């Protein structure tokens, strides 16, 4: 195998991807360009860097044992145990590795750390950013300086609530990558009370049909714009390709698979127009450029590795032993023409520079006022130089003598590198279509709204629904919970939840939304009216009338002495008339109290006492006044069962009405209408029916007025009884039936007065 | 040095043959039961494996057994070794091995990453059952948490609620107690001390905690979760501390004579567990017939000879001892690690017979072994009796999910025999559950309490209310609630009332229509007599009026007041009938309109008797009228003023005193009563003042006499009615005899003689 292993007083670890990983009899194959040479001479040129530096470590010569790990865990377990064989109690003398600069893949940096935690040795990765590496409880001696893989999912949360982008789509892909940062950005959403619509899932298979059918289900969807995308570069390109061939158009926001790349908008630019992605901060080493580009396979004789790069780069062989490629020209070299700095360089030099002050802090703190490798450091613990020094590092970036304050090398308490993003949104120029910075997330939220195409014009996604006042406006939630409908419920319910309306009260009006379930103020109580007063006025005067023709009969009543009984027959006449007047004012009380019912049997009385009166005339000294006793009797017996209607329910239960405004009803005299109906014209009828028998009978010219008087009032009765029933058995009006049975009861009373009182009226005048 | 023997597949080993060294080595002296005799054990099992034609006919085991030195640090650069011969190096296909806890973990964390199965015999960490970290450690020994487990089931078994756990400062206890707390809470049991034991704790904190422990006079039993010497600590200082209490230990304490070592008067009583397992009868025999001359597979044999018998290799003098002579006490650990191996072999041999099914032999197919399949899919499938087993018992080996051993533990008791020796006498086991016989155990025997740690107070839930807490979430404290507080839920008592009290329901104080509203027939008599006598004035009265017309003397008189006088007197019985009625709100309306109208048609005879004494009939009547009217007129003001009602309420515990008089205060008739009485008195004075007594003079003195009579009932009954202030049934009685009489006096008042003389 090759390896580096130059010496020195502390040696640093490596392991990184030369070699990409194949399959078969070969392990690994060909040689890793970007990610496996370019960071493996950015170490070596840090490592020379602190070794020429006056102020870090300058009586300490910092030597290397870099390894290859081949993409692949197996063979780099398989070297790691080398870091590890030093430390146990002649043909390859081991190092002692103070700490292991290593990492590239998850896995790999997982193996590793995993392998490395029971030794006690410290590792810096400078590419890893899985979270699982962030559970100090499986990796207590691991460290990174790029930060984890779940702040993107943190940055572009914050970029989507910066924007009022609630409900939103969301695309993962399949491993561990994409579903790591779903799941961290779902949780981050539902942090910040954001809704997500729809979770698809791509695979590795590249099938034709399912990245369709993705676009399709995305697309059946026409209130969420906003789709947010954890996948790879080759899924994220095919997805968009999908999505072209779709003629779809949505608002992407990419993680940093997508980034900047040019790859996935080829041939695509229309639907990818917009876009807004992330993408880590990096920035070039113009001090790694100068180093790199004076690299040739004959004066870098460290680098064992370095032959097969060029070869592999150049399509060439410096020995041509027969082979088919041409041989290589000794003027060939590498410029800025056929080489681009990795965009990791400056984070493996931060790893490197990281080590190198941990070592020189811990060699400044154990042994003072000496500059050399001391006998306590030969021991070189690792818990001591990683929780209490590697964890407590602050220091500037090497390399960066532009900008002090945003290049700050640091770990937290969870051994991860400052999170820092760059915004990018996919605009065009006129013709040419390239991504522009248009943001910057390192803690803090930061962007350029000015300068973003097709979101400056921000799309509307609003969480399914829009902002509905609580005025009796109630939100039924349909199968997706974050969606709202706002449907309206009746006027006169009020509002006391938020999936229902939940009406309170029968004919009560709310007030802004739930307050509003007292009882209704009714509008039955209403004194002195316009259709009140005069029916009091004239119930008045028809009292005063009656009053002053019993008076007048009074002082006739002494020269007509033959009217032994026709003077207690004015007089229960005058009383049951005035009762009648008296109880016309009883149905007119706004109020409408419990006395309703007092009122109901003194109307029944006032009617036995017509019937007596009408029964008595129409028979005719001791039998008249035995006459008279029965009438009063059967008057008695009939109040008797009019107050065992009574024995029932006096003031009722309830009175309602299909009208759910005003619901103006007496509420405490809510007895049965139609028995009441019922009962009043039975009396009537029985009356009518008593009174026709003698008008057809024939009396004596003296007694001609009784039996005209009967014939007069039975007509009366009839149209009374036919008029009344009709207008509240239907209508049941709440003051025009009430008023309408007083006037006829009063017009009824002043008749059968005037009928009964014409011959004392003649006779007096 | 490393034990290596030659066969086609290797199992790895490690044992704690040397103990801790410290600073002066790495590890120092030869343990003689924990690491020789558990890798002879190993040794035994391997040849045996050999020599059994029906396990691995064709394939022969080796070994590559290492020494941890009972150091995790030691141990793994002792384990970086598997892995350096899977990458002469010979290629393991899982080792067998561990002890501590700890070397264990370090091992399975090592050999996770390169998949290799590991097996061990002793260690019971807790923290090693997860497989989120261990993804190929199996044990044949059970965890701690299933004898947490056991002693919970105990303390069920024996209805101790009320404990007092006391844990251990070390790794061992805390994740125990931990373990053995959610337990307890899931089966209803209270813990109420809880305190840790440390090793550097000295005589002064041992009493300390042991008064600690005394603190609480309810909590006699203690769940010991902790190790050998600090449970042997805390006998001594309980014994010098004169404490008793109930101990159920773990296998900390198990059986082992060294904890009640000089404290022999304090442990009886005590309920320790222990790990179940039986001596092999074969092993013994081979581990006897060892010698350091006919052994040298064994590299550690000579040290170990050279420690447990004092002599030195240089000088000839160390082959006159031998093992068979002196006495061999067997590891508890020699079945596990025997079953461990023969685990493994099982294993093995399924894999074999599933890979390479023609030939009796290794095959090409096993010449990778592969630690995940053989893991998963044959060392967790194992189901085969242990090897040998007593003569009829029935052990079986098998791991859980998460390769863990089966629970299988022994219940010990520590008993005082008669003759004064103390021994340890197994009294159950726990495998799946509690078998417990309470027939060995010397407190178990019918007697004056089994030591009943029942809990803080003693539950009230059969007629009391148990709602008072006085610091502890499971104290229950009882105090019976009062007899008008009726129980209503579990932590009030509802103030519905004592009258109401529940049918055997206890839900929402279902009322009791038990009430004396009235007497129906106890005292209704008197009042039944009284009504009877109106009946029969009413029928006199109706007999009178018949020949009254007829009569010089009524027809003189006014005929119509006399018709009102027997109305009122009939009114004034009715009166009292419906006094006697039961009380209601038409019956007070009644009852107070018929009062009135008796006031009122009497005041009008006392008038209109004035007025013919005075001096026409139709002005009397007019004026009465009038009279009764503005009478019938302030009764009903005063009824609509204050309306009636029902409803009673008294003192507690049964008063019945509901319904007894309406809800409606009767001071206003009370006023009008004695308003027109004193009208009533007015005009008789005024009518006696009148000297119109030659004419009339019968029927006036009678009206006169009347009139006085009725003065002078009303005069004596206000007083009583005034002073009894209660006893509705007795007022009711007096105001019923009241009208009677004046009822009475009415009818004997002129109108009587009157009729006599008519009559004769
Ligand atoms: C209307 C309510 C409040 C009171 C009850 C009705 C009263 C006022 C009525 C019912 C019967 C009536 C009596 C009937 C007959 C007679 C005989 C006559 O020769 C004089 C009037 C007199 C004595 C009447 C007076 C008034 C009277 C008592
Ligand atoms: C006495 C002779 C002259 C007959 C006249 C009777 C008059 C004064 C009576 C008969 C019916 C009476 C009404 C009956 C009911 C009510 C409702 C109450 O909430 C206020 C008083 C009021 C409005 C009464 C006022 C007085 C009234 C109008
Ligand atoms: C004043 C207004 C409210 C009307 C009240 C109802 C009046 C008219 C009713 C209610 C009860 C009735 C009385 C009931 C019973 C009797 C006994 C009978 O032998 C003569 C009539 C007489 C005395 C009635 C007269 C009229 C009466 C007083
Ligand atoms: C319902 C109860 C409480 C009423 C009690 C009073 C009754 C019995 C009284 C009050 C007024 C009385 C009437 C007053 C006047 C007369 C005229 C006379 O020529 C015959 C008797 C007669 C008709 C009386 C009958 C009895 C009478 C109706
Ligand atoms: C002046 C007197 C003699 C008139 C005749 C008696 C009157 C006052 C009596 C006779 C029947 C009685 C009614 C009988 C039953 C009831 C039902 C109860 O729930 C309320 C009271 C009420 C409605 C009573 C009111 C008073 C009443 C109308
Ligand atoms: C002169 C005579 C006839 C007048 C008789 C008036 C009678 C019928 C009136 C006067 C006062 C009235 C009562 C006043 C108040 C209440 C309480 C209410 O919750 C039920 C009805 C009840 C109990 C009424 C029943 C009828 C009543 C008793
Ligand atoms: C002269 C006769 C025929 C008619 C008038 C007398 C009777 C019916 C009148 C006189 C005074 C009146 C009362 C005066 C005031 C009130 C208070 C009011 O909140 C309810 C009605 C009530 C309780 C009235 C009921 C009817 C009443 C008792
Ligand atoms: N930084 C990465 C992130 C990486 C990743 C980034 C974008 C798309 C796919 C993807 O695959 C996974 C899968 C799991 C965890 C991390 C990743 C790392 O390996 O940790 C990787 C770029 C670094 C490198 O390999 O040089
Ligand atoms: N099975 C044990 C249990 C062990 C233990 C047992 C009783 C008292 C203290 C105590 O120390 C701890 C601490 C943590 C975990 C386990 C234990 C093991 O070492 O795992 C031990 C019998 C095995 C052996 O050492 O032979
Ligand atoms: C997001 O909403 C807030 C208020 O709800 C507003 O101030 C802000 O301008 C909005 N951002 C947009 C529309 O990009
Ligand atoms: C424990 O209580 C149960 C009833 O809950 C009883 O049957 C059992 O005998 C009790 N155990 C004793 C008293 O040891």
């Amino acid at each position: 195998r090759r390896e580096i292993k130059i010496e020195g007083d502390l040696v640093l670890g490596g392991l990184f991807p030369i070699n990409e990983k194949g399959t078969g009899t070969e392990e690994c194959g060909r040689i890793n360009e970007d990610r496996g040479i370019q960071r493996l001479e950015a170490m070596l040129f840090a490592i020379d860097e602190i070794n020429k530096d006056d102020y870090l470590l300058p009586g300490v010569k910092l030597g290397v044992h870099i390894l290859d790990t081949c993409s692949r865990d197996t063979y780099a377990l398989e070297q790691s145990l080398e870091f590890v064989r030093a430390s146990l109690t002649q043909e390859n003398i081991p190092l002692l590795i103070a700490g292991v600069i290593g990492g590239s893949y998850s896995s790999v940096s997982i193996q590793v750390a995993n392998l490395l935690r029971l030794f006690q040795i410290p590792q810096i990765s400078y590419a890893s950013t899985s979270a699982k590496l962030s559970d100090k409880s499986r990796y207590d001696y691991f460290a990174r300086t790029v930060p984890p893989d779940f702040y993107q999912a943190k940055a572009m949360a914050e970029i989507l609530r910066f924007f009022n982008w609630t409900y939103v789509s969301t695309v993962a892909s399949e491993g561990d990558y994409g579903e790591t940062g779903i799941e961290a950005f779902e949780q981050e959403a539902r942090l910040r009370n954001i809704c997500i619509a729809t979770a698809e899932k791509v695979g590795r298979s590249n099938i034709r049909k399912s990245y369709d059918s993705v676009i399709r289900e995305l697309l059946q969807k026409p209130n969420a714009r906003v789709v947010v995308l954890f996948m790879r570069s080759d899924d994220s390109r095919e997805l968009i390709a999908a999505a072209s061939r779709a003629n779809a158009s949505f608002t992407w926001v990419a993680s940093d698979g997508w980034g900047a790349q040019e790859s996935i908008i080829k041939g695509s630019e229309h639907v990818a127009y917009g876009a807004i992605t992330l993408e880590l901060a990096s920035q070039p080493v113009r001090q790694f450029d100068r180093y790199f580009q004076s690299l040739n396979p004959y004066n870098n004789h460290r680098n064992p590795w370095f032959r097969d790069f060029w070869e592999q780069k150049f399509q060439c062989s410096l020995q041509n032993k027969r082979n088919h490629r041409r041989v290589c020209d000794k003027h060939l070299a590498i410029d800025s023409s056929n080489y681009e700095q990795e965009s990791k360089i400056m984070f493996v030099v931060n790893a490197v520079y990281a080590m190198a002050h941990a070592l020189h802090k811990m060699q400044r703190t154990l042994c003072p006022n000496t500059t050399k490798l001391c006998d306590a450091m030969k021991i070189l613990d690792g818990k001591k130089l990683y929780k209490d020094y590697l964890l407590k590092i602050n220091f500037t970036a090497p390399f960066n003598p532009n900008k002090d304050a945003d290049s700050i090398v640091k770990f937290d308490t969870f051994g991860d590198g400052m999170g820092r993003y760059n915004v990018f949104n996919f605009q065009n120029v006129g013709g040419k279509y390239s991504y522009l910075k248009v943001g910057h997330w390192a803690e803090t939220l930061s962007l350029d709204v000015n300068s973003i195409h097709w979101s400056r014009n921000s799309v509307p996604t609003s969480q399914c629904s829009d902002p509905c006042a609580p005025n009796e406006m109630k939100n039924m939630q349909p199968g997706d919970v974050c969606c709202w409908i706002c449907i309206p419920c009746e006027p006169y319910e009020y509002l006391a939840d938020e999936f229902t309306c939940m009406d309170c009260g029968s004919g009560q009006w709310p007030t802004a939304d739930l307050t509003g379930c007292y009882d209704l103020p009714e509008d039955y109580i209403r004194w002195e009216d316009a259709w009140a007063i005069g029916p009091v006025t004239i119930a008045c005067l028809g009292f005063m009338c009656t009053c002053m023709v019993v008076t007048v009969f009074i002082k006739h009543n002494n020269t007509p002495l033959v009217k032994a009984s026709g003077r207690e027959l004015c007089y229960i006449l005058l009383f049951g008339v005035g009762l009648s007047y008296c109880m016309t004012f009883f149905f007119i009380a706004k109020p409408s109290p419990v006395i309703c019912a007092l009122r109901r049997l003194g109307l029944g009385s006032s009617f036995a006492i017509c019937y007596s009166a009408l029964l008595t005339k129409t028979n005719c000294f001791i039998s008249p006044s035995s006459q008279v006793f029965i009438c009063l009797g059967l008057i008695l017996v009939q109040i008797v069962m009019v107050s065992v209607w009574l024995i029932l329910e006096a003031p009722g239960t309830r009175r309602y009405t299909l009208a759910e405004k005003r619901e103006t009803v007496i509420l405490k005299c809510n007895v049965k209408d139609s028995s009441m109906l019922i009962s009043l014209t039975y009396d009537v009828i029985l009356v009518i029916l008593c009174t026709v028998y003698a008008f057809k009978t024939r009396k004596c010219p003296e007694n001609f007025n009784e039996a005209k008087f009967i014939g007069f009032t039975m007509y009366t009765t009839c149209i009374i009884w036919l008029a009344f029933l009709p207008i509240f058995y239907v209508t049941s009006s709440d003051y025009r039936v009430q008023t309408t049975t007083m006037c006829i009861s009063v017009s009824l009373s002043g008749f059968v007065v005037l009928g009964c009182l014409f011959a004392p009226k003649v006779h007096i005048i | 040095k490393v034990l290596t023997l030659e066969g086609d597949l290797v199992l790895g080993g490690l044992f704690p043959v040397h103990q801790k060294g410290g600073p002066a080595e790495d590890c120092g002296p030869v343990n003689e039961h924990r690491g020789i005799q558990r890798l002879e054990a190993m040794l035994f099992a391997l040849d045996r494996i050999n020599r059994d034609p029906h396990l691995l006919p064709g394939v022969r085991l080796g070994a590559h057994i290492l020494d941890s030195c009972s150091k995790d640090t030691h141990a793994l650069e002792q384990a970086l070794d598997f892995v350096r011969a899977s990458l002469a190096p010979t290629a393991i296909t899982g080792v067998i091995g561990g002890s501590y806890s700890d070397v264990s973990i370090q091992v399975a964390n090592l050999l996770r990453l390169f998949q290799i199965p590991q097996i061990s015999y002793a260690s019971t960490s807790a923290k090693l059952s997860d497989k989120s970290r261990y993804d190929y450690f199996a044990r044949t020994v059970p965890p701690d948490f299933f004898q947490a487990k056991a002693m919970a089931e105990i303390l069920r078994f024996f209805n101790w609620t009320y404990v007092s756990t006391v844990a251990s400062e070390g790794d061992y206890g805390e994740t125990g107690i931990e373990a053995f707390e959610l337990e307890a809470r899931a089966r209803n049991i209270c813990v109420a001390t809880s305190e840790k034991v440390g090793r550097a704790m000295s005589r002064a904190a041992f009493e300390g905690v042991v008064r600690a422990l005394l603190q609480k006079p309810s909590a006699r039993v203690a769940v010991l979760f902790t190790r050998s010497e600090d449970a042997r600590e805390l006998l001594a200082a309980s014994q010098r501390l004169n404490a008793s209490f109930t101990w159920v230990a773990s296998d900390g304490w198990g059986a082992l004579e060294s904890v009640v070592a000089g404290s022999e008067g304090a442990a009886e009583g005590a309920i320790t567990i222990e790990l179940a397992s039986y001596p092999i009868s074969d092993f013994a025999s081979y581990f006897q017939s060892l010698d350091p001359w006919n052994n040298s597979r064994n590299p550690w044999f000579r040290e170990f000879w050279e420690q447990r018998f004092r002599c030195s290799f240089r000088q000839r003098d160390c082959a006159a001892h031998s093992l068979r002579a002196v006495p061999f006490e067997q590891e508890s650990k020699i079945m596990f690690v025997v079953n461990a191996v023969y685990a493994m072999a099982h294993a093995l041999h399924n894999m074999h017979r599933a890979l390479c099914p023609n030939t009796t032999r290794l095959c090409d197919a096993m010449r990778p072994v592969n630690g995940r399949r053989l893991y998963k899919d044959f060392v967790l499938n194992v189901k085969f009796d242990a090897p040998f087993r007593p003569a009829d018992t029935h052990n079986e080996v098998r791991f859980d999910r998460f390769g863990d051993g089966i629970g299988r533990y022994n219940i010990f008791t520590y008993l005082r025999a008669g003759s004064g020796r103390y021994r340890y006498q197994k009294v159950g086991y726990w495998a799946e559950g509690l078998t417990l016989d309470t027939s060995l155990i010397p407190w178990a025997s019918p007697s004056a309490g089994p030591l009943p740690a029942s809990r803080c107070s003693e539950p009230c839930l059969q007629n009391e209310v148990k709602s008072v807490q006085p610091g502890e979430v499971c104290c229950w404290l009882c105090i019976p609630c009062q007899p008008y507080e009726y129980r209503l839920d579990e932590f009030t008592c509802a103030d519905c009332g004592l009258g109401y009290w529940p049918n055997a329901s206890l839900t929402g104080c279902f009322e009791l229509p038990q009430e004396y509203i009235r007497w129906g027939d106890a005292w209704a008599v008197g009042p039944v007599t009284i009504a009877c006598l109106g009946a029969l004035a009413t029928l006199f009265v109706l007999g009178v009026f018949v020949r009254h017309n007829a009569t010089p003397v009524v027809k003189a008189s006014g005929r119509e007041l006399c018709y009102i006088l027997l109305g009122g007197v009939f009114l004034c019985y009715c009166m009292t009938f419906i006094f006697i009625a039961k009380p209601s709100t038409a019956v007070c309306t009644l009852r107070r309109l018929g009062l009135g109208t008796a006031f009122s048609v009497c005041y009008s005879a006392l008038l209109t008797k004035t007025n013919r004494i005075a001096r026409s009939p139709a002005s009397q009547v007019a004026i009465c009228l009038a009279l009764i009217s503005g009478q019938l007129l302030i009764v009903v003001a005063w009824l609509v003023v204050e309306a009636p009602g029902t409803g009673k309420e008294t003192a507690p515990e049964r008063r019945e005193v509901v319904t007894l008089r309406c809800n409606h205060r009767d001071a206003s008739m009370l006023g009008s009563l004695a308003y027109n009485v004193l009208l009533i008195a007015l005009c008789t004075l005024y009518a006696f003042k009148t000297r119109k007594c030659p004419e009339n003079f019968n029927e006036a003195k009678f009206i006169g006499f009347t009139m006085y009579t009725t003065c002078i009932i009303w005069l004596a009954f206000l007083p009583i009615f005034y002073v009894t202030s209660s006893d509705y049934r007795v007022q009711t009685t007096t105001m019923c005899v009241s009208v009677s009489l004046s009822g009475s006096v009415v009818l004997g008042c002129l109108f009587a003689p009157k009729l006599h003389i008519i009559l004769f």
